[PDB]
Order: structure tokens, then C-alpha cells, then sequence
């Protein structure tokens, strides 16, 4: 019921420019549970499935087995922006702990961050 | 032009209870997340509770969980602390604050030390906790 | 001329919304300098003058008579997003390696890759 | 989707050659294009991306090679000067989306990722 860090939602990017990717699909929620509580806003990261194997460092797969997807899957951590809340439609599914710590990593070498 | 008045406070017994109001005035009601700080004598200015207007998600620090309340009625631009079991060390004068990122803030503020100045603040309500008399 | 981690450039958001930051405002560069150099996007923190100092531990400060701002600012690192780089207008400034710090120290708070 | 190369063979240390990659079934702008060599283990060696036109070249080329892309012809060439006896490989080249964003990311993070579209390859040797 409250928004989670890898909470994985149904949202609308869209309109976007360009390589920005958009439309209705589903992102996950990266941004911390004290924000995701009280903020208006979310953080998310976009996922694919023009795509089903990874590509890059920044790219983590997602299995349709184990989640509720439509097809195999990668999270884009390239491709994150903050998102108002009411742009959120439905809760798909959550991501694993083990799955959330390739998450972290990715996001960690796609914003040049090493601690 | 932002103006934040409070009241219902008072003298009562431990065990007791209260119920302060804070009336906003000059801002959008449902842009801006309204609180209650609280400071005793000779000691520190903590927050006790908020409420953000949309979500209606709501603080509490944890010293007055269980035993507060916080609400509010949007048609009235008011909002209420409800205080049960009251304490004597709940005995303080009683300040409500507005600001975009004052809920937000606050809740942070449990797991990050910080220092941050928030916009609108009421006069404060003397809300004393003692068995006295009788 | 390169696209550079902690690159300010004034860049147009817009269209956003609900509490989205949007307009032509100062964002700052965040992603990494490989994906700087061959992605076609960039992943950029908005900053804004509507607040001069910050109320958030994932909000950095930002002078105007050093960084080339208008008015005493702050990097909202709860309002980042990905942009095609068409969307990079004009390149103001960059930030000191020390701002880069607390920036970097706030976009892990605001994205939980620390502790809490 | 085909990649047809050229410009491989026999040239004396000091010389120079210029490969060729013919691209058919894709759109070339929709992807980008570089080239790897494999000596008797598979290196990048450089890539052009098709918007930008911002250019990857593995170290130990830098400054000798020269990639370059005719977006009429469809074809990326691989201009090799002060050819050293090291070079000796057979070249492919290859085609994805994120080919040169991946090859870059390679000196820094140690990966093992698969890429779309391969060549045949040309074997070049320096000798």
C-alpha cells in the first residue's frame, strides 16, 4: 500500500523528445522509503522489453518467470527521472533484495558515484 | 500575509489531555505541509508532529507516538494535535510551522542530524503538565 | 565543448507535471563521463531559486555570484531526470570538486545506496 | 541484416591499409558500428556512433587508426597507419545500439556482453 523502494510501477513517461524514453510501462521506484513516504515526487528507473539481454554496465536483466512482465526484461538505469506520484497507475510486482543490489551497483557506475 | 494562529493551550493534569488547533491563513492549504514544534525551558526546539496535505501522511516524533494526534480540516485551513496520556515532560510552549518540506524534512530528520529553517511559524501555546493545586 | 559530470547548463524541462520541476532552468550533470561522451542522453539534477538555502539533506547549495545564477540557489538531487542532449541549451559554469562531494553525498541519500 | 568487409591482407611493418564494412539490412543510423580484432582474446578496437558521430579507439590504437563512416554508402572504414607486428588479428565488424557506449564502458568495468551483428572477419598481418 505505501510506495517502496523496488516497488515496480505501471507509469506514464510520456510526451519525451528524442531518446527519452516514455509511454505507459513499467519503472522502478530507486528513491529512498523516507522520501518515497512523504515527498509528492518518486524517483524511478524505466524498464524495457525492446531488449531482454543486457547491454551495458548500467543495464539489469529482469526475468518474466519471476516477475509479473510481459516479456524478459532490462531496467535502464540510464534512463531515471523523477516522476509525480499521480503519473503512477498500478503496483506490478517488487524486485528481490539480491535483485535490488544489482540495482544499487548500476546506479552507482551510471551516476559516476564509487563508495 | 502567511499568518499561523494557535490555541487550546493550558494547564492540565498528567494523564490529562488537549486539543490545539493552528488556523493558516494567507498560503495554499494543500500546498504546504503543516507541523507542530515544541520547546520547554532552557531546552531544545524538536518537531512533534505534521501532516502533508495531499497523501494525508503524517509524523510523529517518537517521544508522542500512540499518544498524539495530528489532522486537519482543509475546508477550515485548520489542523488539530490531539494529545492523550499527556506527561509532564510534554509541559512547553508549542509552535505550529509551515513549509513545502517541512514533513518531509522532519522525517528525515530521524536519520540525518541537520539544521534547516522552515518558512511560516505560529507565536506558540503554553501547554503546562502539572498536579499543583488543590 | 564535452559533456562533463558537474557541467551546469541551462537546459529546457519542460513539458512536466504536477510538482515536476520544468521550464528553461540551470540543471547539473550527474551521469558518469562514458556515458557523457557516447550516450544520447544525459542524466542532469534541476536546481532552482525558489528556495536559497536548503530544507532537505538531499538539497546543495549553490551561490550565484560564483556559479553564474541569477539568485542564491540550491540542487534539488530529489528532482533529477534523463535528457536527450538536445535538451542542453547553454553551458553556464561547472562545479567545484568540493560541491561534487556534497552532490555526490546527496544523491545517495536520495536514491538509499547508503545506510538509514 | 549483413556486414561485409574488406581491405584485409599481407603489408610490411610501417605500412598502412583501409578496411572496409559494408552494412545491408538495417537502418544506418539506427545503430552503431566499430571494429574488433582477435589475435590467437577478442579486443574492441574502435566504433563510431551514428549520432554525434563521437568515436571510440581501444589504447594501444590511438593515434594510429582513424574510423570514419559514408552514411550514403553505408559503410565504415578503418584507416591503419604505422601498422605494428601486434596488429596482426583478424578484424571484425560489428553492429548494436550500444556498441560504443559498451566498448568505452569496457575500460573501466569488466563485462561480457553480446552485441547484435557480426562480420565475417579479414585477417590482417603485419610481417
Amino acid at each position: 500500500d505505501p510506495i517502496r523502494r523496488g516497488d515496480v510501477y505501471l507509469a506514464d513517461l510520456s510526451p519525451v523528445q528524442g531518446s527519452e524514453q516514455g509511454g505507459v510501462r513499467p519503472v522502478v521506484i530507486i528513491q529512498n522509503d523516507t522520501g518515497n513516504k512523504y515527498s509528492p515526487t518518486v524517483i524511478v528507473a524505466a524498464i524495457t522489453g525492446r531488449i531482454n539481454k543486457a547491454k551495458i554496465p548500467t543495464h539489469v536483466e529482469i526475468e518474466k518467470k519471476k516477475y509479473k512482465l510481459d516479456k524478459d526484461s532490462v531496467i535502464l538505469l540510464e534512463q531515471i527521472r523523477t516522476l509525480d506520484k499521480k503519473r503512477l497507475k498500478e503496483k506490478l510486482t517488487y524486485l528481490s533484495d539480491d535483485k535490488m543490489k544489482e540495482v544499487d551497483n548500476a546506479l552507482m557506475i551510471s551516476l559516476g558515484l564509487n563508495a | 500575509q502567511v499568518q499561523l494562529q494557535e490555541s487550546g493551550g493550558g494547564l492540565v493534569q498528567p494523564g490529562g489531555s488537549l486539543r490545539l488547533s493552528c488556523a493558516a491563513s494567507g498560503f495554499t492549504f494543500d500546498d504546504y505541509a503543516i507541523g507542530w514544534f515544541r520547546q520547554a525551558p532552557g531546552k531544545e526546539r524538536e518537531g512533534v508532529s505534521c501532516i502533508s496535505s495531499s497523501d494525508g501522511s503524517t509524523y510523529y516524533a517518537d517521544s508522542v507516538k500512540g499518544r498524539f494526534t495530528i489532522s486537519s480540516d482543509n475546508a477550515k485551513n485548520t489542523v488539530y494535535l490531539q494529545m492523550n496520556s499527556l506527561k509532564p515532560e510534554d509541559t512547553a510552549v508549542y509552535y505550529c510551522a509551515a513549509d513545502e518540506y517541512l514533513c518531509t524534512g522532519l522525517a528525515y530528520s530521524d536519520y540525518y542530524p541537520g539544521k534547516y529553517e522552515y518558512d511560516y511559524w505560529g507565536q506558540g501555546t503554553q501547554v503546562t503538565v502539572s498536579s499543583h493545586h488543590h
